RNA sequence: UAAGUCAGACGCAAAGCUACAAGGUUUCGCGUCAAAAGGAAAAAAGUCCGCCAGCGAGGCUAAGGUACAUAAA
RNA sequence: CCAAAGGCAAAGCAAACGGCAGCUGUAACUCUAACGGCUCUAAGGUAGCAAAAUUCCAUGGCAUUUAAAUGAUGUCCCGCAUGAAUGGU
RNA sequence: CCUAUGCAGCUUUAGGGCAGGUUAUUAUUCAAUAAACUACCUUUUUUCUGGGACGGACGCUCUUAUUAAAGAAACAAGAGUGAGCAAUGGUUUUUACUAAUUAUAAAAAAGAAAAGCUUAACUGCAAUACAAACAAUUAAAGCAGGGGCAUUGUCGGCAAUAAUGCAUUGAAGAAAUA
RNA sequence: CGUUCUUCAACCAACGGAAUAAAGCUACGCUAGGGAUAACAGGCUUAUUCGCUCACAGAGUUUUAUCGACGAGCGCGGUUGGCACCUCGAUGUUGGAUCACCGCUUCCUGUAGCUGCAAACGGUUAUAAGGGUUAGACUGUUCGUCUGAUAAUGCGGUACGUGAUCUGAGUUCAA
RNA sequence: UAAUGCGAUAAUACGCAUGACGGUUCAUUUUUGCCGUGUGUGGUCACGGUAAAACUUAAGAAUCGUCCA
């Protein structure tokens, strides 16, 4: 298990940080959530949290 | 997971026996005193109502849900009922019970479950 | 060598009778012993609050496969019902909050008096602050 | 009272630890001592009766007593 | 015996500071093991001495000494934990 | 003998320093810097405990005795844990099923499995209560925005009871000033 | 350069975590305190130890002469323990020398029964505390082993009696 | 609650069919014991509880068996 940054993919710089297994899914993980900064749900990939 | 019981006016009964399906529609103001049964119509009442006219196998056939689903529409448009909540319980699984209730939704009636 | 854990009071807070206001908690309990009745609730850990005005009651039910079930109900005040108790209700929770100011006294004071003004977000009163503190409407446009 | 206190003790009644021991130790219910003079049991912190503002050569009682020591059959 | 960890030095130095093993089979009856096998280490304590100013079992076993010996002397000995310039006899 | 806001001397491969000598590098015709060796200076080396040392222990859950409200201690007793899951989350449909957990008489309009679509494991707030020295910790109706599955119900992670860490300091994304 | 929001990380596991980090010796020791806390003696307790009664199984083999057990109860305060009640502005250690008072659970000197008691020498039970209870080798010893005699060489309490009466061999300061 | 219940094609149009005997499973608080609290020289005391544990005789209900005395 490990800590991983989702950040929005519209550049406003919004993110969430969430938990992933990298040797269960070994992929960058993509949601849909909502962005306050655009006011709806967009697409989130998944970042290094560093 | 047992949901909170919610108390309503008007409710859907079904009782399913061996040989025939009841429906009945029952009014309450209170959960401590005893409803007032509006509505009480059975697939005994449509057996002998159809079997004048329309030859039937028995009372537990599709042809007699259909007609106690109508026989219950016309009872409830006349004392103005067009809402109504399902009591649900182990015979509201049966086949002859869905049956009814499908019927009933496309009549007109609408029927909740919560 | 030793240690023990913290204590948790499970165990019923009310009895038969007694009266109740809405968001109280009534039973805490680890398992679903009881289950909820009319005009309550039932949190994530099987909490039971009360959801409306009106007095606790107890009743026990058996089940079809035998099995014993018992509920937790809160009754109206006048056994009313209707869809307009709500409403009787919601005065009720407004009353309470005065007779508790009156008891308590001037001195308990219940809402801040800061030097400064709290910073509006969304239409709501926000707790965090802004980048910058101005005074409000001591600016023009431009 | 933004004060003092955070060393407690035993009796009757329970449970854990000890050996269903200790005037042992750890919790718990009531009482007394601590901070409580007076009376009864020999002397008597914790048992029984009972709470001292002062004086008096008046009277009735409690626990306990009523052939001598020692007040009363 | 200079390996490891240090110090010093000309990449070497122990009479510098320090260290110096274990298991197992075997000779007529028995016992013992002269003699074999295996593991590991930088090296595995050699001579000498030894119930000691060093010995836990302990007042060890034997001889001398006394009527009587937890004493003294001699002697047997892998010695819990002796030992060769912190020197041995 | 034990207990201190304890003191002193001594030792070292306990921490830090360079301020004499040696050594190394560099520069001017007795100098400057130092993770080295010697000398010197300064600082640290818990508590609990049937006395102290030795041993053991320090967070957070479940269960046993002190009966059937809650609460309740001992270096009393019997067991767990410092996680896992991209589905083992959310929500609809079907039924020859009703289990399992560290432990446990949870639960039938409920769950488990199978099939489909999904990201609410959200943004900004919140009446009222449980508990509690305080700090924090626990449950939660309801309002606005954007969504999922249904078609007017539910979703602010997981049956429930453990899987944790204040402030300071440091770092990253964005925004507002100067 | 500074501020806010969205977030994370390290040592804090002695887990309310901070003086950034960070081990020992003292018998050469020193000061401030406690019987709130140990070592010797007293006290409480009696598991253990010791004694008695019931039990009469089993050995002896007619005898409960004598020996003796599973198990249970009661007593003693002398053995090994438990507790921390008195004393840390001080209750001198072990053994012996010298001089003692008391108990009886009797080693000798007494009294009365039984006996697997012919006599002698014994065994065992009840009762009895007036007198007596040896000189030496080894060992700091208590104890223990041994030698020559003796009617016999008993046990325990008394701050495990006794240092303002003596001793200092051991233990327990500085070499 | 005969518009019941059960069934071996189990579906319900067809099969068994509501009585009677037998065996199983579920009132003077039945009245004694026992337990809890208060008081107590350790019981010649008081009240309550047992729908927590032992303990009586019925009557009824739910299946089941049955050519029926
Ligand atoms: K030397
Ligand atoms: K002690
Ligand atoms: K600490
Ligand atoms: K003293
Ligand atoms: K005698
Ligand atoms: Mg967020
Ligand atoms: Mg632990
Ligand atoms: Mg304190
Ligand atoms: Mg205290
Ligand atoms: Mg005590
Ligand atoms: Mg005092
Ligand atoms: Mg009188
Ligand atoms: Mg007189
Ligand atoms: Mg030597
Ligand atoms: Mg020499
Ligand atoms: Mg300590
Ligand atoms: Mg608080
Ligand atoms: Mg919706
Ligand atoms: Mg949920
Ligand atoms: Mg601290
Ligand atoms: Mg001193
Ligand atoms: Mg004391
Ligand atoms: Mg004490
Ligand atoms: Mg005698
Ligand atoms: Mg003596
Ligand atoms: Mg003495
Ligand atoms: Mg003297
Ligand atoms: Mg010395």
């Amino acid at each position: 298990r490990l800590l991983v940054k989702m950040v929005s993919l519209a550049k406003t710089g919004y993110f969430y940080v969430t938990t992933k297994n990298p040797r269960n899914t070994p992929w960058k993980l993509k949601l849909m959530k909502f962005d306050p900064v655009v006011g709806r749900h967009v697409l989130f990939e998944e970042s290094k949290l560093k | 997971p047992l949901k909170p019981l919610v108390f309503r006016p008007l409710k859907l009964f079904f009782w399913a026996t061996n040989r025939h399906v009841h429906a009945k529609v029952v009014r309450f103001s209170s959960p401590f005193n005893e409803g007032v049964p509006v509505v009480d119509i059975s697939t005994f009442d449509a057996f002998n109502k159809l079997k004048g006219s329309a030859p039937v196998v028995a009372p537990r056939s599709l042809e007699c849900y259909k007609e106690v689903a109508k026989m219950v529409k016309e009872e409830t448009a006349r004392q103005n009922i067009n809402e109504v909540t399902l009591h649900l319980n182990s015979h509201a699984s049966d086949r002859g019970v869905r049956e009814v209730v499908r019927e009933l939704k496309n009549l007109g009636l609408l029927v909740k479950k919560v | 060598q030793g240690g023990k854990s913290h204590a948790k009071n499970w165990g019923p807070k009310f009895g038969d009778g007694e009266i109740v206001f809405p968001g109280m908690i009534i039973m805490r309990q680890k398992q679903g012993i009881y289950s909820p009745g009319y005009n309550v609730g039932r949190g994530r850990d099987y909490t039971i609050f009360a959801k409306t005005v009106g007095y606790v009651e107890y009743s026990k039910l058996k089940t079809e496969r035998g099995k014993t079930r018992r509920y937790i109900h809160v009754v109206p005040i006048n056994d009313d019902w209707s869809p307009e108790y709500q409403k009787l209700a919601d005065e009720l929770v407004v009353r309470r909050a005065e007779v508790k100011r009156q008891i308590l006294g001037h001195h308990v004071h219940t809402e801040p008096a800061f030097h400064f003004s709290l910073p509006q977000r969304n239409g709501n009163m926000s707790w965090l602050l802004n980048s910058v503190h101005k005074f409000p409407g001591t600016t023009t446009l431009a």
